[PDB]
């Protein structure tokens, strides 16, 4: 029993790794656009 | 953050209930008692048999420590490596435990 | 560099002072070198934690373990010392004078 | 070889047992079909992205899409 | 002890020092340290005795307090180089606590203190793996560190090791505390060579341990721990006198000795860096440990100390101790001094 | 909102406890072909009660103390690690929903021998100092199967997530491939107590035999705690329920009626057994459970990869 | 100052140190150093070391003060000012840190500090669907193959040392 | 040293994908089908360039593509879709196993009014090949020219000259 649901368990977690893997890329761009924003804010504060 | 909180709020309810316990019954002025153990006054016998239990159980506990991460290591790629690896560490375990039996070790607290 | 590191190279060398200026006890001195163990267990797992270095997340606990089963082997001299004296001090540890 | 084992199984069994569950642990992973499937499974679970190859214009087992059929396949965990 | 179990044990002394010396990272050379020591101490304790509990006891502290020194400064060189490998340091305070850590290993002065006790308190077997063997992994990671090493501090150990170990030894009459002030004087000229040319530190290292193994297996053949009884010697066996007197006589660094052939090169080398003062001074401070080298030789084989009645009954038995590799120890520490070339070997 | 969570914890243990007294007494009766408790309350229900308010009135023992200091911590560390044992179990959702509750419970119940040493010192007697020693000695020889024990179960979990034990059981109980591992992990958890036939405080002095009324009375309640948490981690480890999401009272209840035969299990061993010798159960652990289960924990490190059921780690 | 709050118990931290190493006896001592252990825990636990922290509880703590406070109790049998003066020598040293480096947002003992929060060094990004520090713990059986062979050899070698030497024979 | 040159808030101005990550990781597989390319071209741009300035362009294409997925989620299958994603957003770790029903209705409607097929177990995770127009950076590292090495050994092994030459040794 342990048997057939550890397999279950380990299509399951493969099934949520490449919906991970399928939304990488948006949040990836998310993250760059983020981190740039706040990179462009902390420049113009440190210029005035 | 919230389990700080749940410490801070265990660690004050039982510090309340220990206070409570030594200091509601002191309250009452019961009576003062002049009150003039197995051992009467000789110093505590050394056992060596309880200091080497308790080295027994840290030298195993050291050994539990190594173990600690194989059910996080049975998720890696060189499975071979890793199950030779753990069995070689629960038979070091083992051969621990037969050195400790066979010079006599566990004997008297078995 | 960082904040906490201060504090834990100033435990360090707390623990340091500590082991080299012997009371009596020498449990007393083999609490000092844990404390010196310990908190070279923090800055290496403060380090490695920081860094992301992630093959060195293993080291700590081999700092630790190591150095716990030499502080079994300090305990075990320690009892001997007590098993001779019936006292831990280290004022009758002075045979070798001569 | 069997006189002694029905002594020890009769003095100890509590050892016997012992050794006998930890041979089964020693011997058994090398005679299981199972153990390939291990191994298997450990590596086809997606820790990391799937960082893309840049087309060079000849590589014919890379897929374009991951509904192509060239590339590795999950056919075996689903079915076993 | 259970033989097996005291194989196993100087086995695991030998592995300690083997994974010193064979390992590029520093967790390594740290667990080689301790494994050196946890094997080490049922060695000191094997006739179990106070003095030798408390003999394990003080070297178990020093060792201790210098793993934990040592640990420190891999740990500060984790943080200015951001990795492992056994190699020069990235920062002087790093250096000065490693520099500190192996100066307490090897007992060198002002870290000496420990060194004639623990000698002291231990059979004549274990004080010579102290002496020998325990010097051979801290020199193995004072030599792969030296482009890191000051060279006031490793001067000033080298000074005050060599002095300190000089004036040490003049107050003895105990063999094992003279043995270990020779211990102190002798790792202060390999260290003094040190950032120099290494080469020759493995020299004084190789012809210092063959002296000293010859040394100790005389006094474990003729089970003499002290001056007075290495003077019956001669109504006993008299070829260990002689044997004695020219292992003193090498060890003093007398030509045309075997002994003379280190501290020649290292003054061969250190004369070449503009030193001249410091190798004098080395030299001359040598010559206290020849001193009682000669207190010795003077004890047992030049003169003739009155003996006992009893030495008579001990006429009749020849020594069944295995003198293991003696008379080769004893060849190669006084006539390998035409042979001096040979030592770019060790380059 | 999260203190009043912290509180429907913290108060419902100290109720259970108050109550699980009454319900030894009254299990423990009707096995010695007795009643327990029925006339102080209707069906003995006020006796907790009764009994609470003698003993927070009785007179202070007022004890010489060693140290003052460790003699008040203690109580203090035994009700506080009692508590904080609680707050990781999934039944269904944790208090504080940690990824390492697991290794958690294994560290705070370690850490729960210090109030056992520190008492016995504290007190001036030398054969409580005595029996402190015993008890710290068999407690930490028994946390040794404990750790070893739930790491070889938890090789079928995955992680150390205590939530993730619940969906590792949705298809069977835990029990079935791991019984061996059940029964010296429920005789070991009654030896962490010192629970019959394990309790040798009891056996012919304890170690807080110098604390008043209160204090005791302290101790006992931490110690009935762990008694109900061991019980309930036992539950959520073997015999993991069915678990709805949109009903969480379906495992609540299914978890509750398996904790409560459990600590009965408890109280019906106490009714059946004489005690162990000493050194008879250090022979018990070192030389009968900790083999089998170094035994074990290669078989169920070997097990997954030739099966080829080796848990996910999320 | 909740931003401050790492640094803050590794005040405390150094302050458990000061408790110990002034050796007021060893079983306050021993407490000192299980306070000063479950604070330099939470310094851990607070930059994502969770299986390190709960080593420095089960291990350290639960498995080897227990051993420290349980050999201890078998001696020192039961019922300074060197001790006060050490205690408020090292409180004062510490606290003048602490005063150094909040007035100037950086100090030098010996190497240069930074007096801001220590939140300020870390990382922006995520690690997915693991830990890091789990995996790099979990690598000890994939990668540390050496590592694995000379630790158990050395405990083995260690139950080997302390039943040669606690025999007295 | 230098200044660090970081684009304009104008630079940085996109229309954002404004749902919740259970609406993203119900409609995850059919976005790793249909949103294929412009991904794969936005990561191989980021795992070439290992500057996210210089993936700016390609990440707006990513930005641009997953709202074209949506609205063609919205114009036709708005309510399976939201039913479906209520019931992944119920749960705590959002589980698929939870929600079979429904996504079995949105894949259904998805399938049947768009024809898109969902991702079989390891189709997503496969490595695939990107064709791009941009160059391949020669130096992404913006690394300096290595130091020149030692000159190596070279040439037969002589004898030494007169031996040894240590003081009097002639061999
Ligand atoms: C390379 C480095 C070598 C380092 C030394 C290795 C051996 C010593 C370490 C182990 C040890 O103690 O062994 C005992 C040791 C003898 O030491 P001992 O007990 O003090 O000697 C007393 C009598 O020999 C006791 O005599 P016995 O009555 O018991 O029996 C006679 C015995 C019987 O011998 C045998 O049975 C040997 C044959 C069987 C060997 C095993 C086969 C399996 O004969 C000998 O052992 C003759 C002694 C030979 C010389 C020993 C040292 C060898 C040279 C070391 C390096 C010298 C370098 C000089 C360079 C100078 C310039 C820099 O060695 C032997 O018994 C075997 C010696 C074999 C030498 C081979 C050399 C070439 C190797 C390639
Ligand atoms: C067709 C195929 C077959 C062809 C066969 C051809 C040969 C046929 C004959 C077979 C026999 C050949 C024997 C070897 C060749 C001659 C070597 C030689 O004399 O070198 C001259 C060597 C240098 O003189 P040279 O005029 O420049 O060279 C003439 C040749 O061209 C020398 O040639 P080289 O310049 O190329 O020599 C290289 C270099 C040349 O030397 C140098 O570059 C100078 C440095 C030499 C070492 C200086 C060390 C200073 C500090 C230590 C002082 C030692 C204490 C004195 C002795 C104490 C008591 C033993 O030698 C060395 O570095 C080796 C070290 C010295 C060993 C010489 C051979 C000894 C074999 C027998 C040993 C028996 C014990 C001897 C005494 C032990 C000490 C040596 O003379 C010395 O250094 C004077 C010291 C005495 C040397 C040993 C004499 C060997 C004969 C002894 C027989 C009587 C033994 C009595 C019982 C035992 C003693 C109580
Ligand atoms: C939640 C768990 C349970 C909580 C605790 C139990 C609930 C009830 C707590 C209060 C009970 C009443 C006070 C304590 C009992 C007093 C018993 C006693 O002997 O009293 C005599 C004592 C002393 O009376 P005394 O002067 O006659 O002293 C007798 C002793 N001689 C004569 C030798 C000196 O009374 C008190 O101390 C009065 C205490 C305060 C009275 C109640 C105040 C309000 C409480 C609410
Ligand atoms: C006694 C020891 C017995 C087991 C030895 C190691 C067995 C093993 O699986 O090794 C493979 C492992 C790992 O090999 P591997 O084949 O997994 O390597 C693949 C590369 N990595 C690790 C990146 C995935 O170890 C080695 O190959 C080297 C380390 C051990 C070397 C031998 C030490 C002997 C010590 C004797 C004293
Ligand atoms: C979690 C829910 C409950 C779980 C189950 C527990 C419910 C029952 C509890 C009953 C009350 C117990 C009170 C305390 C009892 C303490 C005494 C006691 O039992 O001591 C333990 C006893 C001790 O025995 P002993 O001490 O009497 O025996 C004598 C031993 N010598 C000779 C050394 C003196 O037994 C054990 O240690 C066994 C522990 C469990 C073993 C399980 C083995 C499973 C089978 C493995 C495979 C076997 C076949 C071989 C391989 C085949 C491969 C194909
Ligand atoms: C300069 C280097 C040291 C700097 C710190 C000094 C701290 C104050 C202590 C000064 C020495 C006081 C003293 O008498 O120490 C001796 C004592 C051990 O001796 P004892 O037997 O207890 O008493 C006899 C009295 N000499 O020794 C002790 O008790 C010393 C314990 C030291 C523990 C260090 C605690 C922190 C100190 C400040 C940070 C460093
Ligand atoms: C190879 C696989 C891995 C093996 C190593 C890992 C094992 C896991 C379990 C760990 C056990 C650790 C402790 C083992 C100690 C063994 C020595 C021992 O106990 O000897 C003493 C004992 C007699 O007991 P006694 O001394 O009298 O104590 C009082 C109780 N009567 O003497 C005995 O009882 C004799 C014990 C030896 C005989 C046991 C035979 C069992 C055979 C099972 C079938 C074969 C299984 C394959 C493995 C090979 C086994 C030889
Ligand atoms: C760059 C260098 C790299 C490294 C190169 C190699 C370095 C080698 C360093 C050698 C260190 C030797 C340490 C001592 C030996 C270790 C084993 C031991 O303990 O032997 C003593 C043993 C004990 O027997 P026991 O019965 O206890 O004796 C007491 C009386 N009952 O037995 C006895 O007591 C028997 C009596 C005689 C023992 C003589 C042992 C001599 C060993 C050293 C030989 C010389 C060094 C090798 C050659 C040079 C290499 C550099
Ligand atoms: C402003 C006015 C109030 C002032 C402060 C007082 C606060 C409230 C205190 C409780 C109520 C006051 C009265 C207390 C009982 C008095 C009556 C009594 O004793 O009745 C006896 C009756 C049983 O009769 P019995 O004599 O036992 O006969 C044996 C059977 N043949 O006994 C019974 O039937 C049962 C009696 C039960 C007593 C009450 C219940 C216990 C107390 C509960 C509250 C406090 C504790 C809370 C929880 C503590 C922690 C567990
Ligand atoms: C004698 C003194 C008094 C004695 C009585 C009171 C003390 C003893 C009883 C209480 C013990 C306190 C234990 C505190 C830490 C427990 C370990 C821990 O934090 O584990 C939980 C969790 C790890 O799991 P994980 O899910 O990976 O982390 C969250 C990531 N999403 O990690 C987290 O959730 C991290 C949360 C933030 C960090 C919490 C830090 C806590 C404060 C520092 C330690 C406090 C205790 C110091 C004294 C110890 C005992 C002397
Ligand atoms: C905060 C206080 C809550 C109430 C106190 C705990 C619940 C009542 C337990 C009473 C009790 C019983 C029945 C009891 O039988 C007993 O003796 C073994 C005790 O220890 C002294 C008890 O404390």
């Amino acid at each position: 029993s342990m048997m057939r649901w550890n397999r279950e368990r380990r299509r399951l977690q493969i099934e949520d790794f490449e919906a991970r893997i399928a939304l990488m890329p948006l949040l990836q761009a998310e993250k760059d656009r983020r981190v740039l924003q706040m990179l462009r804010e902390n420049l113009e504060e440190e210029a005035t | 953050m919230n389990l700080m909180i749940t410490l801070l709020t265990n660690f004050t309810l039982a510090t309340l209930l220990v206070t409570i316990a030594f200091w509601l019954p002191q309250l009452n002025v019961y009576s003062e008692k002049t009150s003039p153990d197995p051992m009467g006054s000789a110093r505590l016998p050394f056992s060596m048999k309880f200091f080497l239990v308790a080295i027994t159980f840290l030298l195993f506990d050291l050994e539990i420590a190594l173990l600690l991460p194989l059910p996080w290591a049975s998720q890696t790629t060189n499975l071979n490596t890793m199950l030779t690896m753990a069995l070689l560490l629960i038979f070091l375990l083992a051969v621990s435990l037969a050195y400790e039996w066979t010079q006599k070790g566990l004997e008297w607290t078995e | 560099m960082s904040l906490v590191y201060m504090n834990i190279m100033m435990a360090f060398t707390v623990s340091l002072t500590g082991l080299l200026m012997y009371r009596s006890h020498l449990m007393s001195s083999l609490l000092c070198l844990e404390g010196m163990m310990l908190s070279l267990f923090i800055l290496a797992t403060l380090m490695i934690l920081n860094s992301h270095f992630t093959l060195a997340s293993m080291m700590p606990i081999i700092l630790l373990v190591f150095a716990a089963c030499e502080a079994a082997l300090g305990l075990s001299l320690l009892v001997m010392v007590s098993n001779t004296y019936g006292t831990d001090y280290v004022q009758n540890l002075n045979l070798l004078q001569c | 070889v069997a006189a002694f084992l029905k002594n020890v199984w009769a003095k100890e069994p509590v050892l016997v047992a012992s050794f006998a569950i930890a041979g089964l642990a020693v011997i058994l992973p090398t005679l299981s079909p199972y153990t390939k499937y291990s191994l298997m499974i450990n590596r086809a679970t997606p820790y990391n992205y799937p960082v893309p190859l840049r087309d060079d214009g000849n590589m014919p087992d890379v897929p374009s899409h991951p509904q192509d059929p060239q590339g590795p396949s999950l056919e075996w965990l689903k079915r076993l | 002890m259970n033989p097996i179990i005291l194989i196993i044990i100087l086995m695991t002394v030998m592995l300690g020092t083997i994974i010193v010396m064979i390992s590029t990272h520093w967790l390594l050379i740290w667990i080689g340290f301790e494994m050196n020591m946890l094997a080490i101490i049922p060695i000191m304790m094997k006739k179990h005795n106070p003095r030798a509990t408390e003999a394990s006891t003080k070297y178990f502290l020093t060792q201790s307090t210098a793993s934990m020194l040592l640990m420190m400064a891999i740990i500060i060189n984790l943080m200015f180089s951001g990795q492992w490998t056994v190699m020069k340091l990235f920062n002087p305070m790093a250096s000065m606590l490693m520099t500190m850590a192996l100066a307490m290993k090897l007992g060198m002065a002002p870290f000496h203190f420990w060194v004639p006790e623990v000698t002291q308190g231990i059979p004549l077997s274990s004080g010579l793996i102290l002496l020998t063997w325990q010097k051979l992994a801290p020199m193995s990671v004072l030599y792969q560190i030296l482009p890191s090493i000051n060279l006031d501090l490793i001067l000033t150990l080298s000074i005050l090791s060599i002095t300190i170990g000089g004036w040490g030894g003049l107050n003895q009459t105990q063999l094992r505390k003279i043995m270990a002030y020779s211990s102190i004087a002798h790792m202060g000229w390999m260290t003094a060579v040190l950032l120099y040319n290494p080469t020759m530190t493995l020299l004084n290292l190789i012809i210092y341990i063959i002296m000293t193994s010859t040394m100790f297996t005389l006094f474990m053949a003729n089970s003499t721990t002290t001056t007075l009884s290495l003077s019956h010697t001669w109504n006993k066996a008299p070829i260990m006198t002689i044997l004695v007197l020219i292992t003193l006589l090498s060890m003093g660094g007398l030509p045309p000795l075997s002994g003379f052939m280190p501290k020649w090169m290292i003054i061969q080398e250190m004369t070449k860096n503009d030193s001249i003062i410091l190798p004098t001074l080395m030299a001359i401070t040598a010559l206290l440990n020849l001193y009682f080298y000669m207190r010795l030789t003077y004890s047992t084989a030049l003169t003739m100390f009155p003996s006992t009645n009893n030495m008579k009954m001990k006429w009749q038995f020849p020594t069944t101790k295995r003198m293991t590799l003696l008379p080769t120890m004893t060849v190669l520490s006084t006539m390998l001094l035409p042979l001096t070339p040979i030592l770019s070997i060790l380059e | 909102m999260f203190m009043i969570n912290v509180l429907t914890l913290i108060i419902p243990i100290l109720l259970a406890v108050a109550f699980l007294t009454l319900v030894e007494r009254k299990v423990l009766g009707y096995m010695q072909f007795r009643k327990g408790p029925n006339v102080v309350g209707p069906y003995g229900l006020l006796q907790p009660i009764a009994d609470a308010i003698k003993l927070f009135i009785k007179e202070p023992l007022r004890p010489a103390t060693s140290s003052i200091s460790m003699f008040i911590l203690a109580p203090i560390l035994a009700l506080t690690l009692a508590l904080t044992m609680w707050i990781p179990l999934p039944m269904p959702y944790p208090l504080i929903n940690m990824n390492l509750g697991v290794l958690f419970m294994l560290a705070m119940s370690s850490l729960a021998v210090y109030s056992i040493l520190w008492s016995g010192w504290a007190s001036n007697s030398k054969y409580a100092l005595i029996g402190a020693l015993r008890a710290v000695a068999q407690t930490i020889s028994y946390e040794v199967t404990l750790a070893i024990i739930l790491l070889s179960v938890l090789l079928m979990n995955g992680s150390f997530t205590l939530s993730t034990l619940i969906i590792t059981q949705e298809q069977v109980w835990l029990i079935f491939p791991a019984w061996p591992l059940a029964m010296m992990w429920f005789i070991s958890t009654l030896a962490e107590t010192n629970r019959a036939p394990f309790d040798l405080t009891e056996g012919e002095s304890g170690f807080n035999v110098e604390y008043a009324a209160g204090p005791f009375a302290l101790f006992f309640m931490a110690e009935y705690a762990n008694i109900i948490m061991m019980n309930i981690f036992t539950t959520t480890l073997f015999l993991g329920a069915f678990h709805n999401p949109y009903m969480p009272e379906l495992y609540t209840i299914n978890f509750t009626i398996k904790s409560l035969l459990l600590s009965i299990t408890f109280l019906w061993i106490r009714a059946s057994y004489p005690r162990f010798r000493y050194d008879q159960l250090m022979h018990l652990l070192w030389k009968n459970f900790l083999p089998l289960t170094l035994a074990l924990c290669m078989w169920h490190v070997s097990l997954p990869i030739l099966l080829s059921s080796i848990p996910p780690q999320t | 100052m909740m931003t401050y709050i790492v640094f803050i118990l590794s005040i405390i931290f150094v302050m458990g140190f000061v408790g110990f190493s002034s050796k007021p006896s060893p079983i306050y001592g021993g407490l000192g150093l299980i306070v000063s252990g479950g604070v330099g825990c939470g310094i851990v636990l607070n930059f994502g070391g969770s299986f390190l922290g709960l080593m420095v509880f089960l291990i350290y703590l639960g498995g080897m003060m227990v051993v420290f406070g349980y050999t201890t109790a078998m001696a020192t049998e039961q019922y300074n000012k060197v001790v006060l003066g050490t205690f408020i020598t090292g409180l004062l040293m510490e606290f003048l840190m602490v005063y150094y480096v909040l007035k100037d947002k950086e100090v030098e003992i010996v190497f240069k500090f930074n007096g801001m929060g220590d939140w300020v060094i870390y990382d922006t990004g995520d690690s997915g669907f693991f830990s890091e520090e789990a995996m790099g713990i979990a690598a000890l059986y994939s990668y540390g193959t050496w590592l694995v062979i000379v630790t158990g050899w050395s405990l083995l070698i260690g139950v080997v040392v302390i039943m040669e030497i606690t025999r007295g024979n | 040293p230098g200044i660090v040159e970081l684009p304009s808030l104008e630079d940085l101005k996109v229309q954002e994908v404004k749902v919740s990550s259970s609406v993203l990781k119900a409609a995850a597989h059919h976005y790793g089908a249909q949103c294929d390319k412009p991904n794969k071209e936005f990561m191989l741009c980021r795992w070439e360039e290992k500057d996210p300035r210089r993936c700016l362009e390609e990440g707006k294409l990513v930005n641009q593509c997953a709202l074209e997925f949506f609205r063609q989620i919205k114009r036709h299958c708005a309510e399976p879709f939201t039913e479906y994603w209520t019931c992944i957003d119920y749960s705590g770790l959002q589980l698929f196993r939870r929600c079979r029903k429904e996504q079995a209705q949105f894949d259904k409607c998805v399938l049947d009014k768009l024809g898109w097929v969902r991702p079989d177990l390891g189709e997503l995770s496969k490595v695939t090949k990107v064709k791009t127009d941009r160059p391949l950076p020669e130096n992404p590292y913006h690394s300096r020219a290595r130091p020149e090495p030692n000159p190596e050994v070279e040439g037969d092994l002589k004898p030494a000259r007169h031996g040894s030459r240590l003081f009097f040794w002639t061999m």
